[PDB]
RNA sequence: GGAUAGUGGCCUACCAUGGUUUCAACGGGUAACGGGGAAUAAGGGUUCGAUUCCGGAGAGGGAGCCUGAGAAACGGCUACCACAUCCAAGGAAGGCAGCAGGCGCGCAAAUUACCCAAUCCUAAUUCAGGGAGGUAGUGACAAUAAAUAACGAUACAGGGCCCAUUCGGGUCUUGUAAUUGGAAUGAGUACAAUGUAAAUACCUUAACGAGGAACAAUUGGAGGGCAAGUCUGGUGCCAGCAGCC
């Protein structure tokens, strides 16, 4: 038969079903980064975990090391680039002390309301699910889009849709036509 | 046909079949997509080639509109075109006639009942038509 | 000290004395010996179909008191008798007699659950209706 | 008193009441707007516990 | 010495009495093909591995062979056992643990579809063939991203702020609305284009396609463990719940 195509899990459920201190958190989050439900905030923790799993074990290994220098190197760049470690500190302590608030505020989601599109995170939500929303010249519609710092000035409307120009709507159209009927 | 910009990128050409591949992107804003005529022709007229001996496929659309990317064929000559290019292809550009035939159960079938018959079996049947007659 | 040796090439006897002693584990033992396939009415499977049999009003463990039903299945795999319980409030009437019923264990890995005594396990379906179903009224079961 | 019948006495008994029409419920990121809001910024009712069922006093 | 393509008790003829074993031989069981590997693991471990690769074995159970470089081959032959097919009763043929599909068995597992266009394979061989394989159908086995609304006057609930014209205005604004609004899209329909041997699929788009009685999210719970009700009606150790109490 063909290869075996990998797949792999993203998020990991919390080991306490209820507890109240992180479901209070939890929502707080939720509530604060416009997020539909918690397995938004059980994948962030799992990629926090990996990464700061990859940063302890790299730590373990002893200073000029080969493999602690490539990989340190490697992870705080990838880091930085995506912006939730410092832009002037490869101390890698940050890289065992990154935060979850700390990847949702680099997500897209937020990108939207923190440039000012959006007026509200939800809204920022619903704008990118309607692909009123382009990251650079390529239209996204995933809230989670992680940017890079990058794309972050080059965050803005599609040209192939309203609020960008060029584009009228949906009900636009039926109210101009409307509006022809009534000017006649 | 407005700033249509169909462009070719990684250009080989290979006499080895006598013509050059790229990959041709159109970049078709305020279009939903370009057809593969309407992309031929212009990388025709675009190459001074020949319309027939220029070919697209692939051509799947980036997320969104505004860019389409395939994979395109330019001939030396629509001879060596129609040599090297597939049949479905050809059959597609309309170049070649496509042949007839029956489902492929029905051809395995018929090869089936035939190597059932041994030899050209005209004196079998002419002499199980006598039998059953008489 | 410690009972155990601590002798470099002392393997063998600890290995072998690890082997011997997890005979105690429960568990172990009856993964060893297969007493699923050989002695478990089920025989080592999550659910069975059965055929229900006649009425046996099982009266509750102390203190408590509730007697009205629970079914009697033959198991068709195995032939084996086995008493099941009907999960719900009023679903003995879907329950009746000479019904096909896939039975599902109580949830303690071969034990009675509550206060039912001798019950190990219960129904999910009559004729392929659930009795989740024909209890919240989603279906009914096809009589003809 | 021989109670190996009746099976659904209560079940039969019970007054059958109809659901109460209801406007519909937010879903998804919705509800959990409206969770955000009723337990974190409204002040309604958070002077004890901050309970989530209040029983009518 | 025979046989083998070869070595060898592989087998014969003669001789010796050796060989293995508590460091577990021999025997028995395995609901045992082995490994790469999988699940879970602070470390150390536990359990699983029929199954996408590699290596074995098998073609209903043995057995014996032909051809061939290569088979003790089974979509090759022969015979016995079991099963089973067609007759005009004389005789003939048969092995789906290949692909679909049927029965049976069961807790348990798809369509009697299309194609050699791709990856490869075979042949005298660019050219034919290939249920290998690919494509599509079924498919909540798992896995990825993610619809279910987003923003506004006023009737009502109050977390931050201003004159000594002390229940007077509200520059900045948090939430339902029973008196509401020139607004955004997908889901679904589509002559279209593209993908595909040619199309339903996706990606792109004519046009159509929302206002809450509708395009309506369930599944489990609310004593504890384990947040979430000493709120109402019924029952009254009954019915039932309850993984444990």
């Amino acid at each position: 038969p063909r290869a075996p195509r990998t797949y792999s899990k993203t998020y990991s459920t919390p080991k306490r079903p209820y507890e109240s201190s992180r479901l209070d958190a939890e929502l707080k989050l939720a509530g604060e980064f416009g997020l539909k439900n918690k397995k938004e905030i059980y994948r962030i923790s799992f990629q926090l975990s990996k990464i700061r799993r990859a940063a302890r074990d790299l730590l373990t290994r002893d200073e000029k090391d080969p493999k602690r220098l490539f990989e340190g190197n490697a992870l705080i760049r990838r880091l930085v680039r995506v912006g939730v470690l410092s832009e002037d500190k490869k101390k890698l302590d940050y890289v065992l002390a990154l935060k979850v608030e700390d990847f949702l505020e680099r997500r897209l989601q937020t990108q939207v309301y923190k440039l000012g599109l959006a007026k509200s995170v939800h809204h920022a939500r619903v704008l990118i699910t309607q692909r009123h929303i382009a990251v650079g010249k390529q239209i996204v519609n995933i809230p989670s889009f992680m940017v890079r710092l990058d794309s972050e000035k080059h965050i803005d409307f599609a040209p192939t849709s309203p609020f960008g120009g060029a584009r009228p709507g949906r009900v636009a159209r039926r109210n101009a036509a409307r509006k022809a009927e009534a000017s006649g | 046909s407005d700033a249509v910009t169909i462009r070719t990128r990684k250009v080989i050409s290979n006499p080895l079949l006598a013509r050059k591949q790229f990959v041709v992107d159109v970049l078709h804003p305020n279009r939903a997509n370009v057809s593969k005529d309407e992309l031929r022709e212009k990388l025709a007229e675009v190459y001074k080639a020949e319309k027939d001996a220029v070919s697209v496929f692939g051509f799947r659309t980036q997320f969104g509109g505004g860019k389409s990317v395939g994979f395109g064929l330019v001939y030396n000559s629509v001879a060596e075109a129609k040599k090297f290019e597939p049949t479905y292809r050809l059959v597609r550009y309309g170049l070649a006639e496509k042949v007839e035939k029956a489902s492929r159960q029905q051809r395995k079938q018929k090869k089936n009942r035939d190597k059932k018959i041994f030899g050209t079996g005209k004196r079998l049947a002419k002499k199980v038509a006598r039998r059953n007659a008489d | 000290g410690k009972g155990k040796p601590r002798g470099l090439n002392s393997a063998r006897k600890l290995r072998v004395h690890r082997r011997n002693n997890r005979w105690a584990e429960n568990n172990y033992k009856k993964r060893l010996l297969g007493t699923a396939f050989k002695s478990s009415p089920f025989g080592g499977s999550s659910h069975a179909k059965g055929i229900v049999l006649e009425k046996l009003g099982i009266e509750s463990k102390q203190p408590n008191s509730a007697i009205r039903k629970c079914v009697r299945v033959q198991l068709i795999k195995n032939g084996k008798k086995v008493t099941a319980f009907v999960p719900n409030d009023g679903c003995l009437n879907f329950v009746d007699e000479n019904d096909e019923v896939l039975l599902a264990g109580f949830g303690r890995k071969g034990k009675a659950k509550g206060d039912i005594p001798g019950v190990r396990f219960k129904v999910v379906k009559v004729s392929g209706v659930s009795l989740l179903a024909l209890w919240k009224e989603k279906k009914e079961k096809p009589r003809s | 008193h021989g109670s190996l019948a009746r099976a659904g006495k209560v079940k039969s008994q019970t007054p059958k009441v109809e659901k109460t029409e209801k406007p519909k419920k937010p879903k998804g990121r919705a509800y959990k707007r409206l969770l955000y809001t009723r337990r974190f910024v409204n002040v309604t009712l958070v002077n004890g516990k901050r309970r989530m069922n209040p029983g009518p006093s």
